């Protein structure tokens, strides 16, 4: 029957929440490079 | 007069500014529109912010307006309100920028935040590049960004040219002049430099270390070529060995094999070079000759 | 005489204003209106407001007609009433703006809000430029921007150039002219000086601190190259070490190398390199690799 | 002499009058009227007024009219009947207005009210320019505006440019010319003057305030550059330091470099100026670069 | 939008090169080498953009922008702008740990590794150096 409960092919949420980057230093850069891999 | 000279203080450094721009009131220089679509899709925007909403698909030629990129440079501590020059040079296919004028343009770095507003009178000097040109105190600043000067108690300073024995005199120059514990160094273009809390402390102690004078030691023999301006510059430490030169077209003033004796002046080496009588393309290809064999003594570098 | 040449007082700055403006009256020197359809768009607009309502449809070409942009600055405490001189630059393909007249032409800035209205006659010099042109007050304030001047105890006078040194010279220039906590030195191009409340002292301890005299104390030695005007200018705190210069289709007045001592004065530098007897263009490629070698000491620059 | 010469009084200003009439008369240097349908148009709408109903749809070719905007500047406390002059500009593809005739024009401001209505004679000098002319007391005033002035106590007086020293200067005489409280600086541009109620009182007050004489401090150095026009006008401020320049087709009278000397006076800098010998278009790019440099003490503007 | 075309004339693609100093800290400036690629006729006058600098990591170091000197037979498709860039990225050392520290020749010599090892003992002390191999 079609109302017999079955998982998906794609568990799991379906899709992320982006992260605010990290505080800045206050140097004299306006460059901020995040940390990389 | 030699330590603002040689050196930089941590933390006081400038930053790059782009942005784009629109020059207009050119004498028919403008660039070709039918092949740019970006310079009409922009006049299109200004005017729809101005208030005026030209229809789409209709075709548009003009002769006096060229797309341009304005770069700048940040200068540290910048306030809002101050002025710097601006350089804007053409993008596209435009003739020249002579008599132009720049309308307004943000100037954003790396973060894609504004810092400056730019606007101005393009001078272009008139051979001479003609899609070239400078704005003197063309962009007004207006975002301001915060420092760490002012708190801690040690200051870094930077030397621009790694050398332990020159970080060496800079930090003995200082603890003669103020005390003991003054300075340490860190490393070869590193010196660590202690001063009181607070920033008017902080600001005359370095007005009063940046006008010091010290005597610079002997650096490393080196000689610079650059092939493509052609040209040679050598140093006061290089020396020479005892070698024999040979080169095409050459002689002496009357075999094909010219003898230099060991030099240890400077002057030495200029006179014993020009007794080869041999023009600079050629020179490069001797002194590179020279420093393969080992008689030259100073390290060769290719600008 | 010094102070007002070297630094400027916070919340005093100057502002841009864009507008857009047609120009008539021109001896058939306008735009192609079948290429420009902005500039008849924006003729039926100004008679549809004056009360003329054209049909749509039928074409127009006109020859006295040119779509303008014109730029403004506004001053500091600018009152409504006064007047500003505004330029005027052709958008399009007009092709001289000789002996026009600008109508009525909205003034704004980046808050897309009106502050000055603008109309006059352009003054073209009439080689010239012939679609720029300059207005004397030709524009009318008519929006006042609010100011914090009067509020406070405290205001800060910024540098034009960083100098830690320099900010400590006129610190130490107003701490001896007026008293003891007059002036703070906050960093290299800010320095905070306290004041009176009310506007009346303010004003008068400005008056009296904008005409002080300070010594300027020496800079550092930097050579600025423009490449696309062809000029190179030195500074008087440049100096040289003794080196070797090689360049082509130069010789001694007779080998290839010729030899530059070392001067610590202007003029022994100015001599040094007239002896070489090359020509500007020559010199920068000179001057460059004269900085690699590092007998070159002040900075160089590349505007 | 001195005090009508540098400020403004408060809520005395002028405004613009646009406005929208034809000219006729002319010897056949009319517009297209097959081209500009605007013309046909207006003249059918004045014929229709007048009484005449000329049938649509029939060509007419006319010679002899030309369409034209009319601009005017409404004076500070107009009266109904006073007369102004007009300036009056052809649109569309007019060839000349010599000669001719303006009919019946009202003039509007902003507000889309009526102010003036013009009509006379234009004179055209007859290069000289075609489509322009100016008409002397060409329009009479009809709609006066209200004013504020006679109300109150105080009356701002405005700088035309922005100094506290200046200001300063202009209270101090104001305040040993009438009494002690008469005057108050507010900011750069704006002193503040006590007056008694009452309009007599009021008009007597500027009329002895405005007459008077007062010394002019010195200002800022500013070297101002038209590269439109071609022109460098320097200021009676400005210095220089000791530098070196170096320029394209510029030798001594036989190095390249020439040495330009320290000057305070400003007859000493354009004596060091002129021993350059160079041309005034490469005499901008010299200054340019020396405002760069540093050696140029005067802020440099590009107008 | 994209399909349309673009005909440039006015721009250049260009490769930049730099050298990273020993100790370097960030705001120091060096110079760079701008070296035109494609079909590019000169670079007389031009000016050069941002652009990040990368080593082999693939992780950024320097920033480039600055005006290109050409010296105008000479090159024109390259030239070298004097501190065209900026250091942002630091690189830790193991300088100032340990107590030996080695001096590597430029040439290979047995000879000449014992005179520098000689000359170091006789000025300072007598465990002052130690000579591991020809350089």
């Amino acid at each position: 029957c079609a109302w017999i409960p079955a998982k998906p092919l794609v568990q799991g949420a379906t899709t992320a929440q982006p992260i605010p980057g990290p505080v800045p230093v206050a140097n004299g850069s306006i460059f901020q490079s995040a940390q990389p891999i | 007069e030699r330590i603002r000279d040689l050196t930089s203080v941590q933390g006081v450094r400038e930053n790059s500014l782009i942005g784009y721009g629109l020059v207009v009131g050119l004498d028919g220089t403008g660039d070709q529109t039918t092949q740019t679509p970006f310079t009409t899709q922009t006049l299109n925007n200004m005017l729809s912010q101005l208030g005026i909403t030209v229809p789409t698909g209709t075709n548009m030629q003009l002769k006096n307006v060229a797309a341009v990129m304005v770069t700048a440079s940040y200068p540290p501590f910048a306030r809002q309100g101050q002025t710097i020059d601006v350089v804007v040079s053409s993008m596209g296919n435009a003739k020249s920028l002579r008599g132009g004028t720049l309308l307004m343009t943000p100037l954003k770095g790396v973060d894609s935040q504004v810092y400056a507003l730019a606007q101005g009178n393009i001078l272009v000097g008139g051979v001479n590049q003609l899609n070239g040109g400078r704005i003197t105190n063309g962009a007004i600043i207006e975002r301001e960004l915060p420092t760490q000067f002012g708190a801690g108690n040690t200051i870094n300073l930077q030397l621009n040219d790694e050398d332990f024995t020159m970080a060496q005199q800079i930090t003995d120059a200082i603890n003669r002049a103020r005390g003991y514990g003054s300075a340490t160094a860190l490393d070869a273009r590193t010196v660590q430099v202690r001063v009181p809390s607070g920033n008017s402390s902080q600001v005359r102690f370095l007005a009063d270390i940046q006008n010091m004078e010290v005597n610079v030691t002997p650096q490393d023999a080196k000689v610079v070529i650059n092939s493509r301006t052609g040209s040679v510059v050598m140093n006061r430490e290089v020396t020479l060995d005892s070698c024999a030169v040979a080169q095409g077209n050459l002689s002496v003033t009357g075999g094909s094999l010219q003898s230099v004796r060991s030099s240890a002046n400077l002057n030495s080496v200029v006179r014993a070079l020009n007794a080869l009588g041999a023009t600079p393309m050629d020179l490069m290809s001797i002194l590179q000759s020279m420093q393969s064999a080992g008689c030259l003594r100073a390290k060769l570098e290719i600008i």
